[PDB]
């Protein structure tokens, strides 16, 4: 009938699907590249920016940016840019049909939701959604009610304790160190 | 008032449900009946209700007892166990309906001068019987291309399988013959073995709907037959309640082991596997599976099943039996293995071809892959069990789906097949001391079937008074929705039973709070029980039903791993069964929603057709020969709905009378000033003078439909005038005779 999509900003890797299957068929890293070099062939269907895997396999002539840093969108026009490409181009699903699921670290700013809520209403015409804490799905995905999840990404690194379905949100820990600071 | 010295009233009874009474003195408004028993009574008046009101003799043992005038339990009862015990009468119409009493004993009915004296004759020309419906579909089938279905409903031991070979013989009589009965008649050994079970009331019940159509040609001659199946209980396959048995093949096969055939299959005896012997009831008494065996392998013989094909069934349900004996050791709270060189195991991989290390590795592990990237990962003993328990069910009900396929090939005929009669065997609403997720599925399917039938009947009710040209306004319809929506909505029992499955560390009484959580206030049809906790009752259309939950999580659960299905695939031992499997959703559907879909196909394939309906009662559970048990035929007249199809009749206008055949009736209260030529406008003058409310009646175009009670009411105050004139009468022949008798004495 109708499912719901399902997906996970990050940092780095977009991962997106439908409701109830077991795993995203839409993989690919949240990068944009431009190109940046003089473009000297004429008639070469040359294109204004690379998104996903496109951006990865002509990364040589490409700036390539980030578009979420440690959880926070900070360039909304390359993140709108990395939706589209998701809904149109890797699951070929048009938006207006399906409830949309979409993901995020706890205590990270409320303007975050906020865009995030009006973009999916007012540009893709999503008719319901919702957003969710991202240790709280690891839960849900292991099986429990109980237990103190952490988590690490590209960005982010958190610990979030829950107690039979409650969580304690005083207790939750965030930490920026994760996995980009690692490769720098 | 209608109670009157030399009433009659029903009272209620321990030890026959109903008995009669005589109003021993009038009643007037209070707390105090005078009765009189066929010796002294007095009874207590109540809150409230006045006892049930008796009919007058002439409406007692009529062919319909939709023509009784008052409609209450005890009056249908009677009627019934007059006809069978004095009249030995075993057909009855209740409305559409045809109940249909099974006799225990030979009857000489059936014979082709009684089939060719029903043929061509519409159902108000003569008394009811079962060729009367079969009669009656084939001529709506001649009339109008549609095709037309029967339906018989009602405990298995009822008779439905001689109901439906009697209707099928009577399309090979009129039609003339092309040998299909005599093949759907030697079908029914196999689909009795696969498909019925042991069930703590009853042998031999039927845990399917079989549906076989029986196609004609343009000229209405027999070509063929095609059989369906539908709403097959796959959860029996691995659990069974206390004394309850696993489908009977499994019990034949077992009992088999010592014959020279079986030996390879190393089977033992039925307690010892884990599948069969948890109901702790191996043995039927009065049935030797070894026997029976025998007639089942003639049967497959018979359509046809080559010997290499039965030793394949037999072989796959020798790997289930093995199967369901692998143990697996929890080595962590997320990990399992199956301890070295396990002996079950082997015997399954031997038995069926496969490599016992894959076996081994996939019942343990379960493969999730990324579109770039795979993740091999263990699982736990109990999703390892569950898993073990979904894949032998997955090979049962595919194993079933290619006998009843095989048995098709059989029936199959070449010609086209121009339209069909279908006859559908399906179970009855069903009530135990316990009650469980089986018994739920099947009340759901009877809930269906039930809306079905009474909007069908409603259907009918409306072309009626068109006939008459009566207003429709005045018949209500009686709606069952609420429960249906109660059960199947979004936020229903089964969703919320779905949601529980997946939800992690789901259980029977969490399930059971979100149950008491959505419905406890909302719906007036879902009470909690008093004094538990754990079970839900719903307010059916027969009764209300009280469920334990404690089982359902257990039996709804339904995931099958493809590695699994992957493995038996590769098997090349032999060749049935990568055949079976030949064919991804739907390996993760639960038992529940394929329940629920296969009860979709159904209604769609019965809303498509317009039905023809019979009802089987079992009138006492000792089959005894033409014996009557008031307080089983209640149970049975009330689980077949009957009784709420009577309730549901006896609000409206249940009793209609021929203008014609009324005056015959009454002319005794008219008084021959008011006597027309016209009989039509005499009794529209005399009814309202003789019953104060027109509500009360309608004058059709040609007949005279009555409210219940008004009938019963014109034909008290009849014998009351006639016992007057009667009286006074002969009072004055005495007279006369005595004044002889002095004039006598003066000479
Ligand atoms: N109309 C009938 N005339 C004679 N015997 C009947 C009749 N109806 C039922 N019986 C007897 O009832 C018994 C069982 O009938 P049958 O049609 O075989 O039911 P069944 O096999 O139990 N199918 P099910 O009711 O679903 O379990 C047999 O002894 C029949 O002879
Ligand atoms: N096998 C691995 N070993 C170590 N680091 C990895 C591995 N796979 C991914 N990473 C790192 O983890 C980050 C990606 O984690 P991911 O969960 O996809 O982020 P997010 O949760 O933001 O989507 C990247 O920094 C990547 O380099
Ligand atoms: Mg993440
Ligand atoms: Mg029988
Ligand atoms: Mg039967």
């Amino acid at each position: 009938e109708t499912t719901a999509l399902v997906c996970d900003n990050g940092s780095g890797l977009v991962k997106a699907g439908f409701a109830g299957d077991d795993a995203p068929r839409a993989v690919f890293p949240s990068i944009v590249g431009r190109p940046r070099h003089q473009g000297v062939m004429v008639g070469m269907g040359q294109k204004d920016s690379y998104v996903g895997d496109e951006a990865q396999s002509k990364r040589g002539i490409l700036t390539l940016k980030y578009p979420i840093e440690h959880g926070i969108i900070t360039n909304w026009d390359d993140m709108e840019k990395i939706w589209h490409h998701t809904f149109y181009n890797e699951l070929r699903v048009a938006p207006e049909e399906h409830p949309t699921l979409l993901t995020e670290a706890p205590l990270n700013p409320k303007a975050n939701r906020e865009k995030m809520t009006q973009i999916m209403f007012e540009t893709f015409n999503v008719p319901a959604m919702y957003v969710a804490i991202q240790a709280v799905l690891s839960l849900y995905a292991s099986g429990r009610t109980t237990g103190i999840v952490l988590d690490s990404g590209d960005g982010v690194t958190h610990n979030v304790p829950i107690y039979e379905g409650y969580a304690l949100p005083h207790a939750i820990m965030r930490l920026d160190l994760a996995g980009r600071d690692l490769t720098d | 008032e209608l109670y009157t010295k030399y009433a009659r009233v029903w009272i209620p009874d321990p030890e026959e449900v109903w008995k009669s009474a005589e109003l021993l003195k009038d009643y007037k408004p209070d707390k105090v009946l005078q009765l009189r028993l066929e010796k002294d009574l007095e009874y207590c008046l109540d809150p409230k209700e006045l006892p049930p009101l008796r009919n007058p003799d002439i409406l007692v043992g009529e062919n319909d007892l939709t023509a009784l005038s008052y409609l209450h339990e005890p009056a249908v009862l009677h009627n019934l166990k007059v006809r069978f015990i004095d009249s030995k009468l075993i057909y009855t119409y209740c409305g559409i309906v045809l109940v249909a009493i099974n006799p225990y004993e030979q009857l000489p009915i059936y014979g082709e001068d009684i089939i060719n004296a029903y043929s061509g004759q519409n159902m108000g020309d003569m008394d009811p019987h079962i060729f009367a419906v079969a009669e009656e579909a084939y001529k709506q089938m001649a009339r109008d291309e549609r095709n037309q279905s029967i339906i018989v409903s009602g405990e298995s031991g009822a008779g439905k399988t001689v109901s439906a070979k009697y209707a099928m013989r009577y399309f090979a009589t009129v039609s003339g013959s092309a040998n299909v009965e005599e093949k759907v008649l030697a079908s029914n050994p196999i689909m009795e073995s696969i498909g019925n079970a042991k069930t703590t009331r009853n042998d031999n019940s039927s845990r399917f709907g079989k549906y076989i159509e029986i196609g004609f040609d343009k000229r209405y001659r027999i070509i063929g037959a095609n059989m369906r199946t539908y709403l097959l209980e796959k959860s029996r396959v691995v659990f069974q309640a206390e004394e309850e048995r696993n489908y009977h093949i499994f019990y034949q096969l077992c009992a088999s082991a010592a014959l020279p055939e079986f030996k390879t299959l190393r089977l033992g005896n039925a307690n010892y596997f884990h599948y069969t012997k948890q109901g702790g009831s191996p043995v039927i008494d009065g049935i030797d599976d070894a026997k029976e065996m025998v007639n089942t392998r003639q049967a497959c013989t018979l359509l046809g099943i080559s010997d290499s094909y039965q030793m394949g069934i037999f072989r796959i349900l020798a790997g289930i039996l093995h199967l369901g004996n692998v143990e697996f050791a929890s080595r962590d709270s997320d990990s399992c293995a199956i301890p070295p060189k396990h002996d079950p195991l082997t015997i399954f991989c031997d038995l069926m071809g496969v490599d016992y290390e894959e076996m081994a590795h996939w019942l343990c592990h379960r493969k999730l892959a990324t579109a770039t990237e795979t993740y091999i990962k263990p699982i736990s003993k109990l999703h390892a069990i569950n898993a073990r328990d979904a894949l032998a069910k997955h090979i049962y009900a595919n194993l079933f789906n290619w006998i009843v396929d095989h048995v098709n090939k059989a029936l199959h005929s070449t010609v086209k097949q121009h339209s069909f009669i279908g006859v559908l065997d399906i179970y009855g609403f069903e009530t135990f001391e316990i009650n469980s997720f089986e018994q739920f599925c099947i009340n759901y399917a009877n809930e269906k079937l039930q809306q079905q039938f009474n909007m069908h009947v409603f259907k009918l009710e409306q072309e009626e008074y068109m006939k008459e040209q009566i207003p429709w306004t005045l018949i209500d319809f009686y709606d069952n929705q609420p429960c249906i929506n109660l059960i199947e909505a979004k936020m229903g029992v089964l969703d919320l039973l779905d949601e529980e499955c997946k939800m992690p560390k789901g259980s029977d009484d969490t399930w059971a709070q979100k149950l008491y959580n959505t419905h406890l206030n909302k719906c007036a049809l879902f009470e909690k029980p008093r004094l538990s906790n754990k079970a839900f009752i719903i307010k059916h259309f027969a009764d209300k039903v009280e469920y334990q939950c404690e089982g359902f999580l257990e039996k709804n659960k339904d995931t099958v791993y493809e590695e699994q299905i992957k493995v038996l695939k590769s098997s090349k031992k032999f060749k049935l069964l990568p055949e079976l499997f030949q064919d991804s959703k739907e390996h993760k559907k639960t038992v529940g929603h394929q329940f629920r879909n296969s009860l979709h196909l159904l209604m769609e394939t019965l809303n498509a057709t317009t039905p023809h309906y019979v009802r089987c009662i079992k009138p006492n559970d000792f089959k005894f020969p033409f014996t009557f048990d008031e307080k089983r035929a209640v149970q049975q007249l009330r689980a077949c709905g009957v009784l709420e199809t009577i309730r549901i009749s006896a609000a409206g206008f249940p009793s209609r009378w021929t203008y014609q055949e009324f005056f015959s009736r009454y002319r005794v209260l008219m008084k021959q000033k008011d006597v027309l030529s016209d009989r039509k406008q005499t009794c529209k003058n005399v009814l309202e003078k003789l019953i104060l409310d027109k509500d009360k009646y309608q004058f059709g175009k040609t007949k005279i439909f009555f409210r219940a009670g008004q009938v019963a009411y014109l034909e008290k105050i009849r014998a009351d005038k006639l016992r007057a004139a009667c009286i006074r009468i002969q009072k004055t022949i005495r007279g006369w005779l005595m004044r002889k008798k002095y004039m006598r004495m003066r000479r």
